[PDB]
């Protein structure tokens, strides 16, 4: 629960969304690369998210929190809370 | 603990009603259409007043809308979008 | 009686006319331009609503199931060039495969 | 002889099955977990709703489809089939990121 | 005509940080630039984050809060600092 | 001018009228130009200062297109804030591959 | 009359010079000029749309700067 | 003994010079003619002032050498030493377009 979770997003998982790109084989050092790529985009999210909840006097974080976090993004597109 | 809200549910049923007589209506696609709407309504009012400021006129006019909307969408899009407001506002200035 | 029933439409415009009032956009607003935006949402929902139509025909459904929106979005060239990046509400996508892998 | 399919066979009518289903492909618990423990170290005891989770897994998985198909894209630009570190660098790199 | 433009302001903004070297008008077109988009895109920001907030008046927190989210950590810290001294010392 | 008492030297008035008119707030805080020419004067001095520093590098007394080009490539955070950014006269950095050797 | 083609061969080879390429494709000129000619019409198209509205029948530098600003261009300099 | 140099070396010292001196690539009047022309079919009777094209030209410069690099890098992903077109197509995709 707060030990150890990177590998959540499991190599057979990481394997069956590379099979949603259109690829055949992919490689033993993909997973781990493509966990640290997953990393870094869920924690520059966050940090956005966590620093819009401190702003609104807000201990919760809600999904419309991320919205905004993403919206400086610049693409903004249907999704909850659009 | 609600009064009135400004949903578009009856929008979304009445123009599908006047579109195909024949097909369902949910509660997510009216979410999406909303922000759909709300992101497409805040361009291009954004764009009008950006343009007007550029123009060094303070008053807000249906040209500057009409502009706006078709200099932002396709080509296509944006012709018949702006031969529809053009029709749009002159009959509302008919009807005053 | 509202003044969309005579020009077409359905809306209270005196709400939008205060969303753009509140919304810090300009001192005067065009009278014109809540009504044309009015418009804007009947017709632009109504091409987009009849996309949702046209994929939940494409799996026979009155209800919709997000993939009808990936669909639409994916299946129409300008809403795909307009934007898409942002997530897809369980819409999925659209996987494209190539001629040189299966045998 | 066992029915032993050759390599790239089943891909067919795997990939006509899942690219019509438009279900999750990624346990939740780890997920959660995963959410949880990157959350800590920005703010402690986090009070985690039902929502603001599936939003998250959601994005991200979109995100990372868009980019397998830009790398795989790269890699039949490279002449060959496979994915393979340098594609998705590449990818990655002229995405802006 | 009189016009308002930062370029006296910004000649002694180099006077009280670089008095030796001059600027040339192609540096005070994009430092003008520069300050510019970014005075536009924080009042817009913080006013939007101000609207979420269901606040139509704008105080320095909302300015603060603003500035420490867009930034990145050691311009945000300082910026959040300096400005809240400031204003404090105003008001 | 109450820019100077402010310890500011970009125009406090000026600055809270464009805030004032530049369809913001109603109610525009005193101190939120303040704080904005704060920020503004805090990002325009790392800026000038790398710039000099760069000059320096290259054994110029002057604050070529160049000189700043390199300044804001060498700067991390800079980088991370205009990344995007192109500059005229600056070219691009020295950067070469050895498989091309 | 037949104005794109003033870009010439030898021009476009300096061009990928500038872009780090040894040994540089015949129809890769012709590509780059073809890129270049649809970079330009959707710059321009914008720019004409700006010039008609601006009840303007001269293109000015603010013409084009507004006409950069939505695609995401955003260039610096002229018209900043 | 002509003096030829090999190939390739000069083309180091070309993008070495093309390095330091920063003056533009295209001469001013192509540039105007052919804005002239593009600008014929979408409105008649159009006048171009002497500046906002100074602008497009040196807009167009930076974003096509841009291009240019990073269709470079694309081509050291290739591991090859030439230009190609789906190095510039890959180039042009993935960047959003």
């Amino acid at each position: 629960i707060l030990r150890d979770n990177i590998q959540g997003i499991t190599k057979p998982a990481i394997r069956r969304l590379a099979r949603r790109g259109g690829v055949k084989r992919i490689s033993g050092l993909i997973y781990e690369e493509v966990r640290a790529v997953l990393k870094s985009f869920l924690e520059s999210v966050i940090r956005d998210s966590v620093t819009y909840t401190e702003h609104a006097k807000r201990k919760t974080v809600t999904s419309l929190d991320v919205v905004y976090a993403l919206k400086r993004q610049g693409r903004t597109l249907y999704g909850f809370g659009g | 603990s609600k009064a009135r809200k400004e949903t578009y549910s009856s929008y979304i049923y009445k123009v599908l009603k006047q579109t195909h007589p024949d097909t369902g209506i949910s509660q997510k696609s009216m979410s999406i259409l909303n922000s759909f709407v709300n992101d497409i309504f805040e361009r291009i009012a954004t764009e009008a007043s950006k343009l007007a400021a550029y123009n060094k006129k303070s008053t807000i006019s249906a040209r500057e809308i009409q502009t706006a909307v078709r200099l932002i969408l396709p080509g296509e899009l944006a012709k018949h979008a702006v031969s529809e407001g053009t029709r749009a506002v002159t009959k509302y200035s008919s009807s005053t | 009686q509202s003044r969309s029933a005579k020009a077409g439409l359905t809306f209270p415009v005196g709400r939008v006319h205060r969303l753009l009032r509140r919304g810090n956009y300009a001192q005067r607003i065009g009278s014109g331009a809540p009504v044309y935006l009015t418009a804007v949402l009947e017709y632009l929902a109504a091409e987009i609503l009849e996309l949702a139509g046209n994929a939940a025909r494409d799996n026979k459904k009155t209800r919709i199931i997000p993939r009808h929106l990936q669909l639409a979005i994916r299946n129409d060239d300008e809403l795909n060039k307009l934007l898409g990046n942002v997530t897809i509400a369980q819409g999925g996508v659209l996987p494209n495969i190539h001629q040189n892998l299966l045998p | 002889k066992p029915h032993r399919y050759k390599p790239g066979t089943v891909a067919l009518r795997e990939i006509r099955r899942f690219q019509k289903s438009t279900e999750l492909l990624i346990r939740k618990l780890p997920f959660q977990r995963l959410v949880r423990e990157i959350a800590q170290d920005f703010k402690t005891d986090l009070r985690f709703q039902s929502s603001a989770i599936g939003a998250l897994q959601e994005s991200v998985e979109a995100y990372l489809v868009s980019l397998f198909e830009d790398t795989n894209l790269a890699a039949i630009h490279a002449k060959r089939v496979t994915i393979q570190k340098k594609e998705i660098k590449l990818a990655r790199r002229l995405r802006g990121e």
